């Protein structure tokens, strides 16, 4: 009486080992638990989202709303909510796009899932709801699809896809940001129309260079790559132009060494006399061939000499030192040469072509300007960004790339396929399914209808953030979906959407004047994504936990 | 303070800072402490 | 500085609310197996070490430390229920557990303001009190066998639904008993005495008119069996006065000292003379009697009690008809017990007990309860309070309303008509109230076993063919009416169940912050 | 959910706390099976103080030994009510709690719900009421047998003791009623018999007395210890005075009046004493071998002592509250208060009075009475532990022929009440059912269930319980169809069956009735209870 | 169900600060106005400068907005933003990092 | 008489014994009771590491969790080992220990001798092998039926 | 297998409660545990016999060879030596001769 029996029979397990079941409203724990990181990412979503700042054990600090980059540094003890973390973070890799979308939607089928559970749903039960309402989502969305890209680029096309993907991450000026990563794109473009060739882009092609100070306003597109170096010899305009002939080398330079026991061997004072000379002799006649080809620049992959770097500077030859790997590949992709490990001659076809290289002060530093020109068009264009805070030009960076994953979703599908906007593409499923729920008999009607009713978060996500009441502004939408479709077509009223701020009720007509649209491919696989999200967290009857 | 902890650079309780007419007073005492013993 | 010295941190937001709704439901969640007739039993355990097992929502609630202080407020909700009737208390968290459930996703989601909330409970509290009267039918309040009936509604949830055929008369002729004509019958609990006698067997029971009392005679000559008792009830000792004066007596000549002790006993003596004068069969004194003042009630045929309960003097002096008179010299023939009858002190290893029985309409009765063992019988005494307890409303109303799943969900069906035709603001929280009246009616089948998805669907489809009188079986979980089976509770049940649970949602939503460290 | 109402409140639910009362049942029933039968195993409780204490009753064992374990809080406390009112089976209440528990718990994890495993065995224990009214046979107590009493007797002391002190101790507790009897008022108490701590003898010497045995020894040497005839004059008041109510003091003028003080005081003794010396002679004057006995509850003035050495007069002080009540049914006298009132007839009578000094004490000796209606037993011992185990054996024994003459019905014993249960309990047809198949499983658990009794005899004595009972159906079966009527008990001597009739084994009817009754609520409300809640302030 | 004890899962490790509530981005904007405190004397050719004493006892006057940031550690998140800024119009211009 | 041999030792012996055998290997299959069975629970395993388990198989439970009761360790070992060999029946002989210990131990409380219950175990064994001649189905490969390999493989 | 099942009886009872019984010990083994005080007085049996110093938590020394005497100021954990401590003692009380017989 004084004391309990304090679970006998306990020690078949380590004290450290915790047994959390279904039962005794731990799945509703669960479900609550969800809820604290949920309201974390509902303020940062939409243009109006609000950032957030996480500082990690290093001290580092990134601030961003995106909640695949946040949920990186926290750190997480509940089991199930892993499960949304990691869905979060596939998401991001995958299709670069809807991050923000995996991670509300997964968190409200969990929290619409706590009314299924108290009325009496079976996990089983409540799982096949969400199957046969998911495979009739994607269905849905094939059909509501309007308009395409047609042709890969174009002036005002580009301003319609990842425009509205920048919009949410850091908004500030519209034209501003989506001119310099829209510029980027149609250089890495291979173009070559009406030859039927496979059309290719790369995701990492296009590198943003952060650097301190100045404005936005004052930022450009720059053809070629942008490094901070400082050249060791001279430094050269580069005003004779003639373009130049530039040979990259991912050795370094200097005398070949025995890879084991390097050492000088001189038997006699007649060797040691001409060992100084000969040394000298010895880079002059493999530099000789490389300056009668007419290469005024050498890219080095690892430490030069001195002895070596002296023959550089007599016929003014460039030296450029380009650490680890992936920094010198990129190098060549630009002038389209290939790299060998000889320190002889190389092959003139092997050469590249840069016409300008400039050395200028930007941030306070001096940095190489391997810009092209019109003409010898170049890949993997670099974006300098140009800002007061670093906190701002890591999230900024994280966004262009936002907008250079949008441009991989218009390769492998047929068309870019884009969507209705500002929340219009789950709104009307919110209608369709409701039907798809009715035409169903059984009792697999309670976990569809309120498969639709978690689409309701995106409104009244986009309402709430924007300083408007969503009991006045949600209900005064429906009203366009109400009244269906009448006795002759040409439907517009699926375009309307929700609006931030301005004068409220609803408002900007149609968004087709707007331009901003969605990605089909994002949302087939961030609706995927975010159910087996929360099946998982709902297929887990009982949770087992080590050390706490 | 609402009841969180406010702390601008670190060593915040280590570090002291002078301000106002005690400021420049501590200055001047300091001087004539050095002026006195080379005075003579 | 540090300024408050009390929680100079704050949670305020929706953090508060979370809060105080998460605690809230907590409380409900532990005594959701604690309704219906299936349902099972919870074990306590005080600092004391004694042990407190039963299926009372009361009992559990005020036994149980909660640091979180706004769960505290769901504490003493039973023990509004408890005090004012006595049944029902396991609903009432039930059913405050989980509006507050229910209204959770609307500050987080619909962001409705708590006070437009507040409005809709109230418009809500009235139209259910309305639906409750509707439901509810007069009956005959003078049938004792139809009051029988009434009493094995909170019998079915106790384990002493086996004994019901022999516990309804031992509680129907308690409530008898007390009650007078004056606010019509004003029964009170304190009139009712319950006397706890370990061992013997609970189907050998019967109800005695008087009160029992475990002290044993004062003298061994003092007649155990008397034909015609006579009771007097005395506040004053029989034992010598001394004055609070402090009287000191300064003694000269040799004669002083041995009158003093004469007169000490010459006037018990005398008082004993005062007593005699309307010659009682028996004395009951609640204070110490002394040696001497025995003796000279041997003569007479006193008997005397002593160190009786200041509570037990007012009860024998309903059952006796005798007059509490403190001191003798105003003892009269008027003021002496009449009536009373079969006065035999049974002899039982464990205590001496004495019997009264009867033949200025207030009367007493003492309900010996034997159980099988101590614990058990605290278990008796409990469910006899809550049966009493169901009697009471019964005969200060003709009123009586159905239950076990039909008022809860004959409620929840008036309000789902009047939500679509609202048509504003206050649509939303006024459904909060009709989801929550489901609870109960879905406890009932989760216990039992059965499925409460088929059976509450087809369930809501039966109250639309205008019968209210459609519940849930608590063993088989049928559909079949309540009508048959016969299950039936007060209005004052219903109301007062309804009515705490929308004063209790009002007062946790309206918490926006939690602070601690005051230490008034 | 509860770690959120408060930090430190700890609950097991559902099948958490179920493994919890048929583990601390079982746990509980284990060290108790075997102090079950007369070859059952010797308790010795040895507490911090080092006091030793041998009882075979769970009634000490579990007072003594505090149980941490609430489940077993249940258990003690109903195998304690148990020996309040029947003084006797708390052993076997214990072992049929933990029996009905493990029975039940079998059919849970089958998937079957408490709550009709509760209803099963309501309706069989109804069942074994209405058997109960039939396997009971009335005897006829108006013969006053020895012979009937003697066996009755001694099948309580043989679970207690060896058969040496059993055939000792087993006319003394059948001595412990002997001339209390009424036929009419019906009325049979059992403290008007006193139990006696002393160390004499040897605890197989001890004897019954006819008469009150008191522990106070004359006070002064000339007092006569052996006295013919003496008349014992009751007296509650105190002849020396501890205080007085009123606060007063002497103050004297001259020395002459101190010696005259001090002789106030001398005149209310004197006056107590003036009225008792004249009611001794007031019977004859100068009659040998008649003595006059004063036994008083308070306290006696060492100075009064020479008035009584002078007249030959014993006295006895700090007597006990519950002597008072027995010196009017020993000696046939009347309690008296005061000195006021006296006379010949409110004396009583004795025929031996004798004072026996064992060790530094002096113990009063009063017997050979007329008609006296009430007695005593003496309990010796040759240590600590022979006092409280006697006294143990003595107080279960009284209980157990107290039912005879309170219920003429008498039930036999050695297990074959358990066992007519079981063919009893196996097939109710359509008798009481209530439900279809819910109701008989747990009719089912409750009839395997009451032969453990049998069994764990059988283990007490070194067999085999299942080759013991397996002898027993094959009799019972044959004689039903003999048209004779046989109780066939159980034998721990050769392992065989036998008849408690003739064997001269017989239980109490108050003792299997709440035995019975009591074991099924304890079992029923832990099968009930799912959950094992702690919570409170420190 | 392994232990009586059944700990309830907390969503953060322990050792995380609060937010939301009433007040939380108010504290980021104290936290910028203490720093401007000090900044704001230094301001105008009659200004005065502030003297700062490192762990290592390094010596340093400084008027400065950017030279006054580096000297100490912040460690506020939002009082680091000043820091950006201030080093970022020191590093083009040179001039107006206190302004 | 162990005290005398070690200065401080734990030993437990008959019915202390009997419980430990009886109650470890009870908590062990309630456990992976809720497992057997396509509608079987799901459980996940979080070490203190940050690596996530999320798996049916019985097998994964045992090594990834601690067990004390050394009774469990050797229905551990022979869990693991059934799973090695045939890639099957990991929980299946945890429900075979621990069942038939505590199907036998209601007769040891009777007074039956261990060794006798266990000999009638070998007996009862043995006809299942017999049994198992005529219970088991011949199957021919030469058809290469193709539906056959599909609804095994579904199990 | 590093820790033992602790049994579930253990939280029956208490700690500080031991449990010695057959099968458990005892059984000849407490009897060899007394032979310690019973060659104590097999030593002082007899004319010959050896007188046994004691000293007890107050101080005073009795030195006496009567079983008895020395039995009663010793201090014993042992309960069944009690047993034979208090057989002792009735010897001294009642006949006063013959206490080291009866031990």
């Amino acid at each position: 009486s004084l004391r309990l029996p304090q679970n006998p029979n306990a020690g078949l397990f380590k004290q450290g080992y915790n047994s959390y079941s279904n039962a005794d409203g731990q799945i509703i724990k669960s479900i609550a638990a969800i809820r604290e990181l949920h309201q974390m990412c509902l303020t940062s979503m939409g243009p109006c989202g609000r950032n957030k700042i996480i500082v990690n054990h290093l001290g580092k600090i990134i601030i961003t709303n995106d909640a695949a980059t946040m949920l990186r540094e926290l750190d997480i003890v509940h089991p199930a909510v892993k499960v949304l973390v990691m869905a979060t973070e596939q998401q991001k890799i995958d299709m670069g796009d809807g991050t923000n979308l995996v991670m509300i939607l997964a968190g409200e089928l969990l929290n619409v899932s706590e009314k299924l559970i108290s009325m009496g749903l079976s996990a089983v039960e409540i799982i096949q709801g969400y199957n046969m309402a998911r495979k009739f989502t994607l269905k849905e969305l094939d059909e509501m699809v309007v308009g395409e890209i047609t042709d890969k680029n174009d002036k005002n096309e580009l301003l319609k896809m990842i425009k509205p993907v920048i919009s949410s991450k850091k908004y500030g000026s519209e034209d501003i940001l989506s001119e310099l990563v829209s510029e980027a794109v149609s250089h890495v473009l291979p173009v070559a129309q009406q030859a039927g060739e496979i059309p290719y882009f790369n995701v990492d092609s296009i590198r943003v260079v952060k650097i301190m100070g100045g404005s936005l306003s004052n930022s450009t597109v720059i053809k070629g790559m942008v490094f901070n170096r400082e050249p060791e010899g001279h430094v050269k305009s580069l005003s004779e132009d003639k373009k130049h002939k530039v040979a990259v080398f991912t050795c370094p330079l200097d005398i070949a060494n025995t890879e084991t026991k390097g050492t000088v061997l001189l038997h006699n004072a007649q060797e040691m006399l001409d060992f100084s000379k000969g040394e000298e002799k010895q880079i002059d006649a493999m530099m000789k061939e490389i300056a009668d080809m007419g290469v005024e620049c050498i890219v080095a992959g690892a430490g030069v000499g001195e002895l070596a770097l002296h023959y550089l500077n007599r016929y003014g030859i460039l030296v450029l030192k380009v650490p680890s790997k992936f920094e010198l590949r990129r190098l060549c992709r630009v002038c389209g040469a290939t790299p060998l490990p000889r320190l002889g001659a190389p092959t003139p076809e092997e050469l590249g072509l840069v016409e300008t290289v400039k050395t200028m002060e930007i941030g306070g530093d001096r940095v190489t300007v391997f810009k092209q020109e019109q003409g010898e068009i170049s890949r993997t264009s670099t974006i300098i960004l140009r800002g007061a805070t670093q906190n701002n030009l890591d999230d900024i960076e994280r966004a262009i790339d936002d907008g250079v994953a949008a441009v991989k979703g218009l390769m492998k599908p047929s068309g870019g396929k884009l969507l209705p906007g500002a929340g219009a593409t789950e709104i009307e499923l919110i209608s369709r399914i409701t039907k798809y729920g009715e035409r169903t008999p059984g009792l697999l009607q309670l976990a569809i209808k309120q498969f639709a009713v978690a689409f309701e978060v995106v409104p009244r996500t986009l309402a709430e953030t924007a300083g408007l009441d969503v009991n006045e502004v949600l209900p005064n939408l429906y009203a366009a979906h109400n009244v269906t479709e009448p006795g002759a077509v040409k439907t517009d009223h699926l375009y309307k959407g929700v609006d931030i701020d301005g004068e409220s009720d609803e408002g900007v007509k149609d968004i087709r004047e707007e331009n901003i649209y969605d990605m089909l491919a994002t949302k087939k696989f961030a609706i995927n994504v975010a159910t087996e999200a929360a099946t998982t967290v709902l297929s887990i009857d009982q949770i087992i936990m080590a050390k706490k | 303070e609402m009841g969180r902890p406010f702390i601008i650079v670190k060593d915040q309780g280590n570090k002291k800072r002078q301000h106002g007419l005690e400021a420049k007073k501590s200055h001047i005492l300091a001087a004539r402490s050095v002026a006195s013993i080379i005075k003579t | 500085v540090v300024f408050m010295n009390a929680s100079q941190e704050r949670t305020t937001g929706r953090q508060a609310q979370i809060s105080n709704i998460t605690a809230a439901k907590a409380v409900a969640d532990v005594i959701r197996t604690c309704l219906g007739p299936k349902a099972m039993l919870k074990m306590l355990l005080d600092p004391m070490g004694g042990l407190v097992l039963t299926n009372d929502g009361h009992a559990i609630l005020r036994e149980i430390d909660v640091a979180h202080p706004a769960a505290k407020s769901m504490l003493e909700l039973s023990r509004t229920q408890d005090e004012e009737v006595g049944d029902g208390t396991t609903t009432v968290i039930i059913l405050a557990g989980e509006i507050l459930a229910q209204c959770a996703p609307y500050l987080i989601e619909k962001n409705i303001h708590p006070v437009i909330i507040i409005q809709a409970l109230k418009k809500a509290l009235t139209d259910a009190l309305e639906v409750i009267k509707q439901v509810s039918k007069p009956v005959d309040v003078e049938n004792d066998a139809a009051m029988k009936k009434l009493i094995q509604a909170s019998i079915g949830t106790k384990y002493v639904i086996h004994w019901s055929e022999k516990m309804c008369e031992l509680a129907l002729d308690a409530v008898k008993t007390v009650r007078k004509d004056l606010n019509f019958e004003i029964d009170i609990k304190r009139y009712v005495r319950v006397e706890k006698i370990p061992g013997g067997d609970v189907l050998d029971s019967r109800v005695l008119k008087g009160v029992l009392l475990n002290k044993d005679v004062v003298h061994p000559k003092m007649s155990r069996h008397i034909e015609n008792p006579r009771v007097v009830l005395l506040d004053c000792p029989l034992e010598y006065k001394k004055g609070e004066s402090q009287t000191n007596i300064e003694i000269e000549k040799e004669e002083d000292w041995n009158r003093i002790l004469q007169i000490e006993e010459e006037q018990v003596q005398l008082m004993c003379e005062q007593i005699l004068a309307v010659r009682p069969t028996l004395v009951i004194t609640e204070k110490g009697v002394s040696d001497l003042a025995q003796h000279y009630l041997l003569k007479g045929g006193c008997s005397v009690l002593r160190r009786v309960k200041k509570s037990d003097n007012n009860r024998i002096a309903r059952v006796t008809g005798a007059t509490i008179v403190n001191r003798v010299e105003d003892l009269k023939e008027s003021d002496v017990g009449t009536n009373c009858g079969l006065f035999k002190v049974e002899m039982i290893g464990d205590e001496y007990f004495s019997f009264l029985d009867n033949c200025g309409l207030q009367k007493a009765c003492t309900i010996m309860l034997r159980g099988g063992s101590k614990d058990i019988l605290n278990e008796i005494d409990r469910n006899l309070q809550d049966a009493m307890a169901v009697a009471r409303n019964v005969m200060l109303s003709p009123s009586l309303s159905p239950g076990g799943g039909a008022t809860e969900m004959a409620v929840s069906v008036k309000l789902a008509e009047k939500a679509k035709q609202l048509e504003g603001i206050q649509q939303w929280p006024y459904q909060a109230v009709a989801d929550a009246m489901e609870c109960i009616p879905r406890t009932l089948i989760q216990n039992a076993g059965g499925d409460p998805i088929r059976l509450l669907s087809q369930l809501r489809a039966k109250h639309a063919q205008g019968n209210f009188t459609t519940g849930i079986d608590g063993d088989k979980g049928k559909i079949v009416d309540m009508v048959s089976y016969g299950i039936w509770e007060p209005e004052v049940i219903k109301q007062q169940s309804v009515k705490t649970a929308i004063e209790s949602a009002c007062l946790l939503l309206r918490v926006d912050d939690i602070v601690s460290g005051v230490r008034k | 959910s509860l770690q959120l109402l408060n930090p430190k409140a700890e609950s097991l639910r559902r099948d958490a706390a179920l493994k919890v009362n048929v583990t601390s049942a079982e746990g509980l029933q284990s060290v108790l099976e075997t102090n079950l039968g007369p070859k059952g195993t010797l308790k010795m409780l040895v507490d911090g103080a080092g006091n030793i204490k041998l009882t075979k009753d769970g009634k000490v064992l579990l007072t003594e030994m505090q149980i941490q374990s609430p489940t077993a809080v249940l258990i003690a406390r109903a195998a304690a009510a148990q020996d309040e009112i029947t003084g006797d089976g708390t052993t076997t209440v214990v072992c049929l709690v933990g029996e009905l528990l493990r029975q039940a718990h079998r059919f849970i994890q089958e998937g079957v719900h408490p709550r009709i495993i509760t209803d099963g065995f309501e309706i069989a224990r109804k069942e074994s009421m209405k058997f109960l009214d039939e396997f009971k046979i009335s005897k006829t107590n108006l013969s006053n047998d020895r012979e009937f009493l003697l066996q009755v007797a001694r099948s309580s002391l043989l679970t207690k003791v060896d058969a040496d002190l059993t055939e000792v101790l087993t006319p003394i507790v059948t001595d412990a009623v002997l001339s209390v009897y009424d036929a009419q008022a019906d009325n049979l108490d059992l403290h008007m018999v006193e139990i006696m701590q002393m160390q004499h003898l040897s605890p197989k010497d001890t004897t019954f007395i006819k008469g009150l045995v008191l522990d106070h020894g004359g006070r002064h040497p000339d007092m006569p210890t052996r006295v013919k005839n003496a008349y014992v004059l009751i007296l509650n008041v105190s002849l020396e005075y501890e205080k007085t109510e009123v606060n007063s003091g002497f103050f004297y003028s001259s020395a002459d009046q101190r010696d005259k003080l001090a002789a106030s005081e001398r005149k209310f003794v004197d006056a107590k004493l003036k009225k008792i010396i004249d009611l001794k002679n007031e019977v004859c004057g100068m009659d040998p071998d008649k003595g006059f006995v004063i036994i008083n509850q308070k306290g006696i003035d060492p100075m009064s002592l020479d008035v009584f050495a002078k007249h030959n007069i014993l006295a006895l002080r700090r007597a006990k509250r519950r002597n008072m009540e027995r010196l009017q049914l020993v000696t046939g006298g009347e309690a008296q208060n005061s000195v006021e009132d006296l006379s010949p007839q409110i004396l009583g009578f004795s025929g031996l009075v004798y004072q026996e000094t064992i060790g530094e004490e002096k113990f009063t000796y009063v017997t050979e009475n007329t008609d006296p209606k009430s007695c005593t037993i003496l309990i010796k011992g040759s240590t600590h532990y022979a006092l409280a185990q006697t006294k143990d054996a003595v107080r279960d024994g009284l209980r157990a022929v107290a039912n005879v003459l309170k219920d003429k019905n008498i039930i036999p014993g050695a297990g074959a009440f358990y066992i007519a249960l079981s063919r009893y309990l196996r097939s109710a047809n359509m008798n009481k059912l209530g439900a279809k198949g819910k109701t008989k499983t747990g009719i089912e658990a409750f009839a395997e269930a009451l032969l453990v009794i049998p069994k764990t005899l059988v283990k007490n004595s070194g067999f085999d319980p299942l080759d013991v009972l397996a002898m027993v159906e094959d009799e019972l079966d044959d004689a039903q169809d003999s048209d004779e009527t046989r109780y066939v008990g159980v034998d721990l001597n050769i392992g065989d069956s036998c008849d408690p009739t003739i064997e001269g084994i017989w239980d109490s009817y108050r003792v299997l009735r709440n035995a019975i009754t009591g074991a099924t609520g304890i079992a029923s409300n832990l099968l009930l209870c799912d959950e094992l809640l702690r919570a409170g302030r420190s | 169900n392994f232990g009586s004890q059944t700990p309830t899962i907390v969503v953060l490790k322990e050792g995380t600060d609060a937010s939301q509530g009433k007040g939380q981005i108010i504290s980021n904007i104290n936290a910028c106005v203490a720093v401007q405190e000090a900044l704001k004397p230094t301001l105008g050719p009659l200004g005065s400068d502030i003297l700062i004493v490192t762990s290592n006892q390094k010596t340093t006057i400084s008027n400065d907005g950017a030279t006054i940031l580096k000297l100490l550690d912040v460690v506020h998140p939002a009082a680091k933003t000043l820091v950006d800024i201030s080093r970022a119009q020191d590093a083009e211009v040179g001039d107006g990092t206190t302004s």
